[PDB]
């Protein structure tokens, strides 16, 4: 039997921990309390996250985003029709009319 | 290795000598053979010392040319592979390489473009993707003769439409920032059309189709940008970076108009 | 945003042979030329457009020249994997060797090889649209990367003036030393490249050599695995122009937030996290501990103690995870911190960047693929401790008359010596005062 | 009937920009398509103020985006609600200034700020009565502050009647990014006090301090210090836009804060803003309005309001609230407090309240406070700015220019004497 | 009874409420931040038995 | 919060490896790394924050530095069981002994080994950020242990300084002895433990030898067995800060509540019950008889008689099911007992501490599952006995002075062994003035 921080009060009755108490207050960290209380913090904040097709891509805050369709508006940025590398600088609209490769689709 | 994915790497071939080719034909089921005989039964454990003087006993033959050829292919092929490099990894891959010439052979080669007389089909990564000529270039579809007079006016509810489809709360502007309205399939998005414009001919719909199975992103099942398409749609052109080696030429170069 | 990328010198090409195949690995680019089959109909990014040109038919011709003496190392280029990639006229290649001679290099046969070379950038130039600046790569140890790459700084700044010339130099390192003529060749070449390069990064061998002795435990390293790392080191300074971030600098910036003074260009690059696949596997990476790591001595690319001296100024390239929240946090323990400490002068001493692309490995290193990474570029004292170091040993051999036969024979006279010794005498007064 | 101009300068302006209007499309009914969807008709009338009837219920912004640098402006165009404003009003430069007031105030704005004349002087004149300009910008970098900086003195010299908000991010030590930031903000504040109308001070410092003391979030990001400034100024300008049983344009507000011409920053707030572990245990009154509202720990700056006196200052309520209660209360915060309130001005406390609160809420607030506490943001920029000045650091960016010396001397004595003048109205009697 | 008549402003997670313009739902703040870790202990894990191999 | 361990000498390593094996039982870890939730019935929480950091990959690494000067027993640390569980890093190596020389350890070698592991633990104190203090595992009869142990204290107090030092230290016995040079080491080494370490704690091997001679009746230990039931006594008193309890007592504590004078911090520890699988079943573990039996001389770690010596305070942590009722009964009787006295000067000589959770068992260790233990630390005059019986003997030797040439060719003189000697004399009439 692995050992609690806070296992029984005063009184003979066991406790009941409230993760989303904790990840206010920072006396642990919220990606720490959720992985740790998976059963609660599910039931009291967590939910699952969307993932990208393509598993080689690494999974970060952005990643997530640009996964769930909100990268454009949550994060400043530009969407990109490619996923494999999502953060790829696309300038259409701002290109100089005379340029090479410039579509007018915007205007 | 042949199992390998393939790619494109460039390639060294020598000039073989003329009457190789048909005397490897009938002479590699004896080599391999010997070369399996001497590494002690087993494939992938042979030296390429030991399947050259196989290849001096399986075909006696060898002109200077015709050894120094076959030593300096079966030279390259060991060196393919980073590693040990004391053994060959595949005796077929081997093979194939003697007969052709080339350091990689054509087996290892990638799958191509069907082109036929309208369409251009691309095997890709996830499916296949298809471009029907006669009515778009890369950059500029053709639009329909009727079909923009009957969408600029009912152009918002085909949108309005679209996210309902999906399940957008229309009261409340807080599921465009959620990112349901992101998430839009093609045959929602057409169903949604119809539901908007009465009767779609077959001719405007394939246009709609064309155009959102262009805009949808790769992986995913749905498109990226609505407002965006609204306006790609209405101006009748699109964003494709079309590349270079065979599909930019046979547009441009090829009598599509009539 | 373009910016096009030079290499002089018989370990500037093989810097560049490192460089641009992490490039095209960065961008998908498969080594004969072109993007894979997928991207054919539709596309993709357009974040390539600032280091290559979608050239012809399926083909993307990179935005570089090698150029150098011997054909050797070029022929290796042209007979590689890479043939396809580079365009012929671009890889550069004289006849003869300056070898190891300075004044070889730079006035016999500079005068018929570099003509050649600033024609050509300058239809490079052309083709360009909105150059955002050069960026040098050379070793000033031998004669190639120091005799006409002086000679080519020169004239580039004769024919373009202020554009900013990101120079990548290498140092000799103070006991691992590879010749003896190397100290003549440094002094000769630092006087001009005080003077005609915007920002010069240094990037000692033997410091690199610590590195992967001790942090990749790669017993027994060769030069590819130095080059490997020193082109992630450009990567990630680069990386802004080429991915979007949440607070992007270019190559203006630089030039902008650590020169503080017009004849002070000189700046200690490092990165973190140099960590191996175990010790990555042991080792967890959060913003605070690789900011750490990005300041400590066992970590930096030049073999010099900033202890000893005063940050001027710091920049911080991150990648990948990171918010702007914790990166502030980070950089204010830095600065309440008081084992480092800072020039009076400077009172907000730090300037942040953060892009979103973390950076990728290639297959055959050895770093582990990561979240997240910090390319720190700072200013101090210790580069003024190292001229000093380096002017010693020059001075040495120098009173001797030693091998100075060589460079008189070839064109020069003593007065460059003189005039080289003493502006390295008036540029260690230059960092003492500056210090104070 | 009486028009908001908006204005983005810079990076930091266009993201700041881009939340404010996802916010008030939202509070008038717009969706991304640019349409009408909304129930109430009290949405309708009031959209003259910010947008303009195109085709068909087709409302476009009336705003002008200006900066250097084109990632910005593509982070605008991809967003939602990127695709309604008007690709004309993108008057936008692709070289950088790049972190140089210099750039942005001689080279590259003394070119460009042409066309932006024409852009914003094409949409004042769309309409017809201005109430004022609103520049959003920042005083970090250079495209933001220095061709914002040009674009106020300009604006200013074309129509001195109209009024003139600015909100002005000003960098601070403790999240201080760039190196040069004391440069380009000792400038800008040199010209934002001869030609600004009204600024309000904000500072990502307090903002930062505020997501992580009172919302108790875990990743902070920038959309969220834009959301919060987005509201701020929501707030400010929600009397020109819904029914109130005491109105409160722009122009009322300044005149009943600015004491001085020269005395025009204030300290911004708003109320409320609780964790989501904490909505589930509090109240909706005025009571628990106001003690959020006055909390130091409130503030949109980092200047300690009882380290100086209030001059003046006002407060904008929103919702279903009865006046005696909203006056009371006023009324008990000037007396407990009676020390930090300034002695020669009775009853300090302007006043105001609108009917209709934001889409959700039952009760809103939002705080102008002019304090004579500010001048310990400009004490704390300036002392950098003569730590460095003494040792002409990083002078030569500007001096390579058109900049001289006496340009940093006159701007670091009109921070001096401003700082004094501040001085001087917090020790005065009666 | 007013106080005792009136719903708490936030209703947990997903309100039909709480648009953008009000305050009451911060995007910043991220629920998924724990299982998104979790992802990352994945990837890192797989990736890491690949380099060693 | 956190506390980091360190672990100086052969015999420091050896006991850092019993406990630490004790911890990741503890917490329910396997040695590779990770724990299986599945496995474990108890519930999950972030208790094993003290000892272990989250890294890598769902990964845990403890807080702790190995360091040792021979890499015979490290390298067989990065061979055994548990190879994945620390870094590689971690694990300090030199390449060259002390052998049983505080000269050695303290002046020639110590000078190249502080210096990388201080500029270690910098980091491991880095990643901590609730740091409650170090504590340091030694044997004071070897040379590292001694010797640069002592200069590892000496810079602690410097970088550091009010951050706690917990010192679980262990003294050469009486009689049974490995080593001749002991005295040398034990004296030369307490100099400095008197100003520098926070609380120390003595630990004497033939005590232990006689408890599982007598309690355990395991006839032929071996140091395992000590090691294991050590550190049973360092879990017991770590327990507070991992697992709350109804009374809980910090590493903060000891120090204010133990430690009547600045240069007074010895102190004496015991443990009870030390109980085999066989007399568990038979004897009634109630909370009086275990206060009572951790109270002989029979019982303690350390071998004296307190019996000679003045109790001058007590602290008692209790793990299991206790009640605060018994416990109070027990020590009011202990108070009224006359057996032992307090001294006259504290009249509240006690500070009780209560966990809940009972003490774990090795499966494969000689102790049985046990509902309730008792692990005291006191602080008496008995230390003012060993000390100067210890002094006598290093007289006895100095006196001719034998091995002298060892310490003087390594670079020692004469006049450290006179202050030495003089300071152990200062601190005799120190505890025979505190005792009056
Ligand atoms: N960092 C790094 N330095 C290299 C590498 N290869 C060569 N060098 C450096 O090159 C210096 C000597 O000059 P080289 O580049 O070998 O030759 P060169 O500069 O072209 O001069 P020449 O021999 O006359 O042509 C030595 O100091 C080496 O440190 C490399 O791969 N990485
Ligand atoms: N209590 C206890 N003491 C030990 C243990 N192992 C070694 N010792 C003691 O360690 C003391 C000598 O120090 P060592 O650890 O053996 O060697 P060292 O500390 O590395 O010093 P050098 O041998 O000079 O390098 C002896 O008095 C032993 O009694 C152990 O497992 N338990
Ligand atoms: N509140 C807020 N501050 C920002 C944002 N982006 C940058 N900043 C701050 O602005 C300063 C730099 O501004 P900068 O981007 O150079 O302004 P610009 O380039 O002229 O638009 C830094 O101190 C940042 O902390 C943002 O999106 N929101
Ligand atoms: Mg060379
Ligand atoms: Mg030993």
């Amino acid at each position: 039997v692995v050992g609690a921080k806070v296992m029984k009060d005063r009184d003979g009755r066991p406790a009941v921990r409230d993760p989303t108490f904790l990840a206010e207050t920072q006396m642990m960290k919220k990606d720490a309390a959720d992985r740790l209380m998976g059963e609660t913090a599910r039931q009291s904040g967590a939910r699952d996250t969307t993932m990208l097709p393509n598993p080689d891509v690494p999974v970060t805050i952005y990643t997530e985003a640009v996964a769930n369709k909100t990268y454009g508006g949550v994060f400043p940025g530009t969407t990109t029709l490619n996923t494999a590398a999502p953060f790829g600088k696309s300038t259409n609209f701002s290109k100089p009319m005379s340029d090479y490769s410039k579509v007018v689709v915007d205007e | 290795m042949l199992n390998v994915t393939g790619g494109r790497r460039p390639v060294a071939s020598w000039r073989t000598p003329p009457g190789f080719l048909e005397r490897l034909a009938d002479a590699w089921p004896a080599v391999l053979d010997g070369a399996v005989e001497q590494a002690g039964g087993d494939p992938a454990r042979v030296t390429r010392d030991s399947f050259l003087a196989a290849l001096r006993e399986a075909l006696p033959g060898l002109s200077a040319a015709e050894d120094d050829y076959a030593r300096q292919v079966s030279l390259s092929v060991i060196q393919q592979v980073r590693g040990s490099n004391v053994f060959f990894p595949d005796l077929d891959y081997l093979q194939a390489a003697l007969l052709q010439g080339r350091v990689p052979p054509q087996e290892l080669d990638q799958p191509r473009s069907t082109l036929s007389l309208a369409t251009f089909t691309t095997t890709t990564r996830s499916g296949t993707k298809s471009l029907d000529l006669f009515k778009t270039t890369g950059v500029t579809w053709k639009i329909p003769k009727g079909f923009l007079n009957r969408y600029n006016d009912c152009n918002h509810e085909v949108l309005r439409r679209a996210a309902a489809l999906v399940g957008a709360r229309h009261d409340g502007a807080r599921d465009v920032v959620a990112g349901v309205w992101g998430r839009v399939d093609v045959p929602t998005f057409v169903e949604a059309c119809r539901q908007v414009l009465g009767e779609i001919s077959a001719d405007e719909e394939e246009y709609l189709i064309a155009l959102a199975s262009e805009q949808v992103q790769d992986g995913t099942a749905y498109i990226r940008d609505l407002p965006f398409l609204d306006k790609c749609i209405q101006n009748g052109k699109t964003p494709t970076s079309i590349k270079g080696p065979e599909l930019l030429p046979s547009i441009f170069l090829n009598d599509t108009t009539s | 945003r373009e910016v096009i990328s030079i290499h002089i010198g018989q370990a500037g090409i093989q810097v560049g042979n490192a460089c641009w195949e992490l490039y095209c690995l960065e961008h998908g680019i498969q080594p004969d030329g072109q993007m894979p089959s997928d991207k054919t109909i539709g596309g993709g990014d357009d974040a390539f457009n600032t280091f290559f040109s979608e050239t012809g038919a399926g083909k993307h011709v990179p935005r570089c020249i090698f150029l150098d003496l011997e054909p050797t190392v070029v022929d290796e280029v042209r007979t590689g994997t890479y043939r396809q990639l580079f365009h012929p006229e671009q890889l550069i290649s004289g006849k003869e060797d300056a070898a190891n001679n300075f004044a070889r290099g730079h006035y016999t046969i500079g005068k018929e090889i570099v003509d050649l070379a600033l024609d050509r950038i300058r239809k490079l130039a052309d083709n360009c649209t909105g150059l955002q600046g050069f960026l040098v790569f050379n070793a000033v140890g031998g004669g190639t990367g120091s005799g006409l790459g002086s000679l080519l700084l020169e004239r580039l700044s004769v024919d373009y003036g202020k554009k900013s010339k990101l120079g990548f130099t290498v140092y000799p390192s103070p006991q691992v030393s590879t010749a003896v003529v190397e100290p003549y060749n440094s002094v000769l070449s630092t006087h001009s490249l005080l003077e005609h390069t915007d920002v010069a990064v240094m990037l000692d061998n033997e410091a690199i050599y610590d590195i992967c002795r001790r942090s990749l435990d790669i017993e027994r390293p060769t030069y590819t695995n130095l080059n490997r790392l020193i082109a992630q080191v450009i990567s990630s300074l680069t990386a802004s122009l080429r991915f979007d971030g949440a607070l992007n600098v270019d190559i203006t910036e630089f030039q902008t937030n650590l020169v503080p003074y017009p004849r002070i260009h000189f700046m200690l690059s490092s990165y973190a996290p140099i960590i191996s696949a175990e010790k990555a596997y042991h080792e967890q990476l959060s913003v605070a501990e690789i900011t750490n790591a990005a300041f400590e001595p066992a970590s930096m690319m030049v073999k010099c103690d900033p202890r000893h001296g005063k940050y001027m100024a710091c920049c911080l390239m991150y990648r990948g995870d990171v918010v702007p929240k914790d990166v502030n946090a980070s950089v204010a323990t830095i600065k309440t911190k008081r084992t480092i400490q800072f020039v009076d002068w400077c009172p907000t001493g730090f300037k942040c960047g953060i892009n979103y692309q973390p950076p990728t490995v290639v297959p055959g290193g050895d770093l582990a693929k990561v979240q997240r990474a910090v390319c720190m570029i700072s200013n101090s004292t210790a580069i003024g401790e190292i001229f000093s170091r380096l002017d010693h040993k020059f001075d040495l051999m120098y009173a001797k008359r030693a091998f100075v036969h060589w460079y008189v024979g070839e064109g020069m006279e003593e007065g460059e010596f003189s005039e080289a010794r003493e502006d390295l005498a008036a540029l260690e007064k230059d960092f003492e005062e500056v210090g104070a | 009937m009486r028009e908001i101009v908006h204005i983005q300068g810079g990076q930091c302006g266009n993201q700041i920009g881009a939340k404010f209007w996802e916010v008030v499309s939202d509070e008038h009914g717009i969706d991304p398509t640019g349409t009408y969807h909304g129930d109430s008709d009290l949405q309708l009338e009031r959209i003259n103020v910010y947008f303009n009837e195109a085709t068909g219920g087709r409302y476009v912004p009336r705003a002008i985006l200006m900066d250097l640098e084109p990632g910005t402006m593509d982070s605008v165009r991809s967003g939602p609600y990127g695709q309604i404003f008007r690709p004309d009003n993108f008057v936008f430069g692709q070289t950088g200034a790049g972190n140089n007031w210099a750039k942005g105030h001689y080279t590259e704005g003394a070119e460009l700020i042409d066309s932006v004349l024409d852009v914003v002087r094409k949409e004042a004149e769309s309409c017809d009565c201005l109430q004022g300009f609103q520049v959003c910008h920042s005083l970090g970098g250079g495209t933001g502050s220095g061709m914002g900086t040009l674009l106020i003195s300009k604006i200013r010299e074309e129509y001195p009647d109209r009024m003139m908000l600015t909100f002005s991010v000003v960098p601070s030590p403790k999240v201080s990014d760039t190196v040069v930031e004391p440069y380009n903000a000792t400038l800008s504040v040199h010209q934002l006090v001869e030609n600004a109308d009204e600024c309000m001070v904000l500072d990502n410092e307090a903002l930062y301090d505020i997501c992580f003391r009172t919302l108790k979030l875990t990743t902070p990001t920038f959309g969220d210090l834009n959301h919060l400034i987005s509201a701020v100024m929501s707030g400010i300008t929600c009397c020109l836009r819904f029914p109130g049983q005491l109105n409160a344009d722009l122009r009322k507000l300044a005149v009943n804060l600015i004491p001085f011409p020269r005395l025009h920053f204030f300290m911004v707030g708003f109320t409320p803003l609780t964790s989501r572990g904490s909505q589930q245990y509090r109240a909706l009154t005025v009571p628990e309005l106001t003690q959020q509202m006055w909390d130091a720990k409130n503030m949109m700056c980092a200047a300690d309001p009882r380290h100086g006196r209030y001059l003046t200052a006002s407060a904008l309520f929103r919702g279903r609230m009865s006046t005696k209660e909203v006056d009371e209360q006023m009324l008990n915060v000037q007396n407990k407090n009676s020390s930090y309130f300034v002695e020669w001005i009775p009853n300090n406390v302007k006043s105001s309240v609108c009917d209709i609160p934001p889409k959700g809420l039952k009760m809103s607030a939002t705080f102008i406070g002019n304090s004579t506490a500010i001048q310990e943001m400009f004490k704390r920029v300036s002392e950098q700015f003569t730590a460095m000045f003494r040792r002409k650091a990083f002078l030569h960016w500007y001096t390579g220019e058109g900049m001289d010396e006496m340009e940093f001397t006159e701007a670091e004595s009109n921070m001096n004497d401003l700082v004094s003048e501040y001085q001087q109205y917090q020790d005065a009697s009666a | 009874d007013a106080k005792q008549l009136d719903m708490p402003g936030r209703v947990g997670d997903d309100d039909n409420r709480l648009g953008p313009s009000s305050l009451q739902k911060f995007d910043g703040e991220d629920l998924t931040a724990g299982d998104r870790k979790k992802a990352q202990i994945e990837q890192s894990v797989n990736w890491w038995a690949e380099q060693t191999a």
